[PDB]
């Protein structure tokens, strides 16, 4: 049985009422358990029974619904709320769980800050060539990377990495990597680092030459 | 209060047989609960492993039930997890969690009773099976019923196996088609008989490739009782990789404020730890989750000072690898 959540992704800031569905893709009752997980912890069991608040949950947590679809509704959300929240069927074998929702701080949107970094003299003294990009303190989390190698498009050996939410100032970073040897990285002069974000419609263009 | 500690490695050869553990306090394993493994990868959700039943029985996700074992010792009041043939894919946090039947407190002096079926409810033909009532302590009589031929039987063999709950067994020692059917229980107590429990339905399944039968096909329940996962370990992260120990490649990462950065290439295994400055930098700084880069790890980390502060004053970036006992520190100097 198919356990379908949605959105994968909600915004919202503290003192909100929200609320996260979960469709079971056959009838399964009222056997529906909610869980919260907070990022670096372990699970915790809220609501069993579709509706039943597990004891020392707060009475701002709800969970409603019967059947196919169910729905869990957080009014005046703490900073301790932003989570991810996944459902799980409990009547039928295997009892498998939702993919989760993750519930993220809705900040002012903020454009990344760009910076390109060229192979160190270490590196290159050793055979190998690594052009490092960041793209840090972003928001909201959709952004799109693009290397360029002498104004042609360059997608092989690209490594990207991305940050969760920060627990401080509520934005996003991401770094990526390309990575080529000392003898294909010095037949080239311009290299260029290219980030598209919603704060803007032109891309942020960061190069280096040499 | 309930605790459940994960034991075992941190690191497993690809085609190999993790073994893990869970130590069990402020409970007993010997009791009406079904013992279950969840594991998280990486960047993913939830996956339900498998559980075992206080009866010695076994449940397993069909995604990977060949390479699962599932076992529970009493004695040493514990329960463990055996994996077969492991890859890359077999990465995750492995969880143990204690699966019980909640209730929603409705009933006090007579609460409606449950049925539940050992080994199951889907019986060969000519094996045996029994039901369990269950229902609270000082029951005198528990009465198995039969639906379709409306038979009951009677039992003063009480047993009490918790501080709120008391119980009884029905065994059929031979199956036949006309033993398949809906089956309840009721109990007398005080005076009074209890509400009738749910039905669980029993099926004898032919001895035949043809046989064929509200849960999916065959999925049907075993217990009126619905379990729920009410408590969870802190977990264990197992790393599967035919990698050896690798310190890291420490590189400088040179450009009214000014990035710099750490290059930390080729390393075997995670984790690594980046600090700036000993620590005295550390408002400003990114670090970025590691990628797989062949078998190997690599990771940047970032960080933010003033124009005034650089290239005026030394930045340093410090990485130790516990694993292969390194501690690195690389000065940042700029370029033209
Ligand atoms: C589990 O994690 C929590 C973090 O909130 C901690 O309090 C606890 O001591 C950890 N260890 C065990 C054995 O539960």
């Amino acid at each position: 049985i198919r356990m379908t959540q949605s959105p994968s992704s909600l915004s919202a800031s503290p003192g909100d009422k929200v609320s996260i569905t979960c469709r079971a893709s056959q009838h399964i009752n009222d056997s529906l358990a909610w869980f919260q997980q907070r990022p670096g912890k372990a699970p915790k069991l809220l609501i069993y029974g579709a509706s039943n608040l597990h004891s020392g949950v707060p009475s701002r947590f709800s969970g409603t619904g019967s059947g196919t679809d169910f729905t869990l509704t957080i009014t005046g959300l703490q900073s301790e709320d932003f989570a991810t929240y996944f459902c799980q069927q409990c009547n039928c074998f295997p009892p498998d769980f939702g993919q989760g929702t993750r519930l993220e701080i809705k900040r002012a949107d903020a454009a990344p800050t760009v910076s390109i970094f060229p192979p160190s003299s270490e590196q290159l003294t050793s055979g190998g060539a690594s052009v490092v990009c960041f793209l840090n303190n972003f928001y909201p989390k959709d952004i799109n990377v693009k290397w360029k190698i002498d104004g042609s498009e360059r997608q092989n050996g690209v490594l990207n990495s991305w940050t969760d939410q920060d627990s401080k100032d509520s934005t996003y970073s991401m770094s990526s990597t390309l990575t080529l040897t000392k003898d294909e990285y010095e037949r080239h002069n311009s290299y260029t680092c290219e980030a598209t974000h919603k704060t803007s419609t032109s891309p942020i263009v960061k190069s280096f030459n040499r | 209060e309930v605790q459940l500690v994960e034991t075992g490695p941190g690191l497993m050869k690809t085609s190999g047989t993790l073994s893990l553990t869970c130590a069990v306090s402020g409970d007993y394993v010997n009791t009406n609960r079904r013992w279950s493994w969840v594991r998280q990868a990486p960047g993913k959700g939830l996956e339900w492993i498998g559980e075992v039943h206080q009866s010695g029985r076994t449940n397993y996700n069909p995604s990977l039930k060949s390479r699962v074992t599932i076992s529970v010792d009493k004695s040493k009041n514990q329960f463990s997890l055996k994996v077969d043939s492991v890859t890359a894919a077999d990465t995750a946090v492995y969880y143990c969690a204690r699966a019980s039947p909640l209730k929603s407190q409705r009933d006090t002096d007579l609460p409606r009773p449950s049925i539940s079926a050992e080994p199951g409810t889907v019986i060969p033909l000519g094996s045996h099976v029994t039901f369990v009532c269950r229902g609270p302590v000082g029951v005198q009589t528990f009465r198995l019923e039969r639906e379709r031929n409306y038979l009951y039987s009677d039992t003063e063999d009480v047993s009490q196996t918790s501080p709120s709950e008391s119980e009884a067994r029905f065994r059929i020692d031979s199956v036949n088609a006309g033993n398949a059917g809906l089956f309840r229980c009721i109990y007398y107590k005080s005076r009074k008989w209890s509400e009738q429990s749910d039905y669980l339905e029993l099926v004898v399944k032919g001895e035949d490739v043809t046989w064929a039968l509200a849960c999916p096909q065959g999925e049907l329940p075993i217990s009126t009782d619905i379990y729920y996962v009410d408590v969870w370990g802190n977990g264990t992260t197992v790393t599967v990789s035919s990698a050896k120990t690798t310190p890291p490649s420490v590189y400088p990462l040179a450009p009214s404020m000014v990035t710099l950065g750490c290059l930390v290439k080729g390393y075997f295994p995670e984790p690594v730890t980046v600090t700036w400055n000993s620590g005295s930098l550390s408002s400003g700084v990114h670090t970025f989750p590691a990628v797989l880069q062949s078998d190997l790890y690599t990771l940047s980390s970032s960080v933010t000072v003033p124009s005034s502060t650089w290239p005026s004053e030394t930045v340093t970036c410090n990485v130790a690898h516990p694993a292969s006992s390194t501690k690195v520190d690389k000065k940042i100097v700029p370029r033209d």
